[PDB]
């Protein structure tokens, strides 16, 4: 049925920029798969009871597998070859049998994407506790209900660099495992049902990027020990219910990426602006009433998204900072736009859609890095501009 | 058969006959067919109805023991011009291939080296006169004397031994008409001097020859016509400065090597157009890349380059900037000055956000701009509308 020509014309690329075969709705693998030796990945979607032959040895370029609802078996020499060749895996398990026990037998694994539906009996998974066999595993994305962190995660404490969980409404407990992370750099706890910051997250000592998205954090209080995360530059805390940012964020002087958008903060603090190292500050769709005038310290800020907030008064101190490149104030509560905007030499993004304005000043022509495609304004207010001012951003 | 017709890389009409009892006569009734592909056809005879196959120019023989009719033999003598022969046994090759006179491209893939059949079977390629392309994926321990006899008219010698070293013995001096030499997977471990004795070569490929050192290239100025030095898939850990003497290079394929630093002398060559240094150990990119104005596709995929210098965007002819799988922290806005850019690869990088000026490139589209979806979302929805429209329009 599946000639090699059909598989050659089936060939395409995946989300990881690899040559992937999306084998979907089949009974097994064809033997003409292995004639395409240039393949780098196979997407097996709902192909159960599959026995992989040794002819996979012809797939020298293969470095990725993506098993989607497939209860696949492998043969011994094929197992050895994929042990000596494979780097990336991504297995989804709608049913437990669809997760294969053979896949942990490799040792050259770097990246793993363990999406699926794990049972709450997590510590009983000896198949999980075989990730200690993997001597190069650095990316571990478990999109499943991980209530209690496995000791499988303990066994890969050092070699791991990216740790991702989508717990999907289950509380993340047994914190001593995440205390045992030594060389982990990227902790991505997306929707782990964290009622606050866990003490495990704070016992990290080598973190660089922390994401607590969709985690109902109550406060950011323990920050007296975030100073030990001098390696941290990325703080991802948006789509949350945080209502305030205390002064304690001054502890980290290496913070660059700060996310606080879609939060319950009603007034932005000035002591948040006291830190000047912060280059990325995201606060879109917040409830901020006004910006205190201490934001002038934030000179290195290249991203201040205050768009779709409740902000009615914008101080002139923010326009003193000229390094702000990506600035979005769209759908805000402003009344007039500040004439002094020309000092922002590096300003590519300006978004003012939805916000009520009386008359667009000619000083919008004073922006140098602004572009007409970068200046998202309505057609009616596009008409309310001088022709030279129109051409200033329209003509490249 | 009409719906079975396809097209090859050479834009010729194609027909792949795989695992049939014989060969259909309705295949031979076709007139628009150009390349017929005989794969795994056990012991068939070619009917003279090949007189209908006037556009037929490439006979592809894969494991096919073919017997031949005399009028069809004459027709193939006067029409057929490209024959590819793959065989498992040295008796599987047809003996009427020597009677072909219009044949110029031959692809003898499969072991020609056997006891008392080592190049004695193909000793009949002396009868071949117009042969210019001779691909040999045949595990040759030593290069034949028969190609030393033939190479006066040969113009391309692609030898794949799949792991067997050639004892060249400078025997290419009698082979003076080569314009291309593709020594692939030969495990040479050194560049021999036969390529150096030649003068007419313009495309030199030394793929997977385990070239640890390439210090000989100082003499490559003697080769005044070389334009594509494909020194890829080797063990090259550094580039000697005498490559600066090679001003005639246009494509320098050094990808999948162990080179960790580019000397600035390599950056003297103004004629470089395809600087592919992907899958290497480069940690920084020198600014002198702005001097290389003729560069079009700079592929530094899967390197250690953390920051692109602004001088990289001095060269306005960059058509395909393959920056994927690198450690690029941020891409500077000077890419908005580039116009020839058609496909830029940024997925798999440390890129924090996509700058707005990336939308300034006219010919760039979504298929060209391959990037992670969240990285795509960082562009303004009006700029994102422009790029999505370039996908649409």
């Amino acid at each position: 049925e599946w000639t090699p020509d059909k598989l050659r014309q089936k060939l395409q690329t995946n989300a990881h920029n690899r040559l992937e075969l999306p084998l979907i709705m089949l009974s097994g693998l064809p033997d003409t798969v292995f004639e395409i030796t240039e393949l780098q990945s196979l997407k097996l979607e709902i192909i159960k009871n599959v026995m992989i032959p040794a002819t996979i040895a012809q797939l020298d370029n293969l470095q990725e597998l993506c098993l989607h609802q497939c209860s696949v078996k492998i043969h011994s020499a094929a197992l050895s070859f994929l042990k000596e060749n494979l780097k990336v895996l991504s297995v989804k398990f709608d049913d437990m049998r669809e997760l294969p026990p053979w896949m942990y037998g490799l040792r050259n694994l770097e990246e793993l994407y363990l999406v699926g539906s794990l049972s709450h009996d997590i510590s009983k998974n000896v198949t999980l506790e075989s990730l200690r066999d993997l001597k190069s595993l650095k990316i571990l994305s478990i999109k499943s209900n991980v209530s209690k962190i496995p000791q499988a995660v303990v066994d890969v404490s050092s070699h791991l660099q990216k740790m991702c969980v989508h717990n999907d409404g289950t509380k993340l407990v047994m914190l001593n495992n995440l205390k045992k992370m030594t060389n982990l750099t990227e902790l991505e706890l997306v929707h782990c049902d964290l009622e606050r910051i866990p003490h495990a997250v704070f016992s990290l000592l080598s973190l660089q990027e922390l994401d607590l998205k969709e985690n109902n954090l109550k406060s950011i209080e323990e920050i007296v020990s975030f100073q030990h995360l001098r390696k941290l530059t990325v703080l991802k805390l948006w789509y949350n219910s945080i209502a305030y940012i205390p002064e304690h964020i001054k502890k980290l002087t290496s913070l660059e990426r700060l996310f606080f958008s879609h939060n319950k903060v009603e007034v932005l603090p000035s002591h948040l602006f006291l830190c000047n190292k912060i280059r990325y500050l995201d606060l879109s769709y917040n409830d901020i009433r006004f910006i205190p005038p201490e934001i002038g310290v934030l000179q290195s800020l290249q991203y201040f998204s205050i768009t779709c907030n409740k902000v009615e008064s914008l101080p002139d101190e923010l326009y003193f900072c000229k390094k702000l490149k990506t600035l979005k104030i769209g759908k805000n509560s402003l009344s007039v736009l500040s004439p002094k905007i020309g000092n922002l030499l590096f300003l590519s993004y300006l978004d003012i859609k939805g916000n009520h304005f009386e008359v667009l000043p000619p000083e919008l022509g004073d922006c140098r890095a602004l572009k007409r495609a970068g200046l998202v304004v309505e057609d009616a207010l596009f008409e309310t501009l001088p022709s030279d001012v129109r051409e200033q951003m329209k003509a490249d | 058969l009409r719906q079975r017709l396809t097209k090859n890389a050479q834009d010729k009409l194609e027909l792949h006959l795989f695992m049939l009892s014989g060969i259909p006569d309705t295949v031979f009734d076709l007139v628009e067919l150009e390349v017929l592909k005989l794969e795994l056809i056990p012991d068939v005879t070619i009917p003279p109805s090949i007189a209908q196959l006037t556009g037929l120019k490439e006979l592809w023989l894969y494991h096919t023991a073919a017997k031949i009719e005399a009028p069809a033999l004459a027709f193939l003598r006067e029409n057929l011009r490209a024959l590819h022969i793959k065989f498992t046994d040295i008796k599987e090759i047809p003996l009427w291939i020597y009677s072909l006179k219009t044949l110029e491209e031959l692809h003898l893939t499969g072991n020609l080296s056997a006891e008392n059949n080592r190049y004695i079977v193909i000793d009949g390629l002396r009868e071949l006169k117009r042969l210019k392309v001779l691909r040999l994926k045949s595990n040759l321990s030593k290069l034949p004397q028969v190609v030393t006899d033939v190479g006066v008219h040969l113009q391309k010698l692609s030898i794949n031994n799949e792991g067997t070293k050639l004892i060249v013995l400078n025997s290419l001096k009698k082979m003076v008409n080569l314009t291309e030499l593709e020594l692939i997977r030969c495990d040479l471990e050194r560049i021999p001097h036969s390529i150096f004795s030649l003068h007419n070569l313009q495309e030199i490929d030394l793929k997977d020859n385990n070239l640890k050192t390439i210090e000989e290239i100082i003499s490559f100025q003697h080769l005044h016509r070389l334009t594509c030095l494909k020194l890829w898939y080797n063990h090259i850990a550094y580039i000697p400065i005498q490559i600066g003497n090679l001003t005639n290079l246009e494509r320098l394929y050094l990808n999948r090597n162990k080179i960790e630093k580019i000397p600035t002398q390599l950056f003297y060559c103004r004629k470089l157009r395809y600087l592919d240094l992907s899958h290497n150990n480069l940690t920084f990119l020198p600014a002198d890349i702005g001097l290389l104005q003729n560069l079009q596709n700079l592929a530094v995929t899967a390197n250690r380059i953390e920051a692109l210098p602004p001088e990289l965007f001095q060269c306005r002819k960059l058509r395909a900037l393959h920056l994927g799988n690198n450690v690029l922290q941020s891409l500077p806005s000077r890419v908005g000055e580039l116009t020839n850019l058609t496909q830029i690869e940024l997925r798999g990088n440390r890129l924090e956000c996509l700058p707005v000026e990336l939308g300034e490139c006219p010919l760039l589209k979504r298929s060209g701009l391959v990037v992670e979806e969240d990285l795509f979302s960082t562009l303004p929805p009006e700029v994102k509308e422009r790029l999505w429209r370039a996908d649409k329009e």
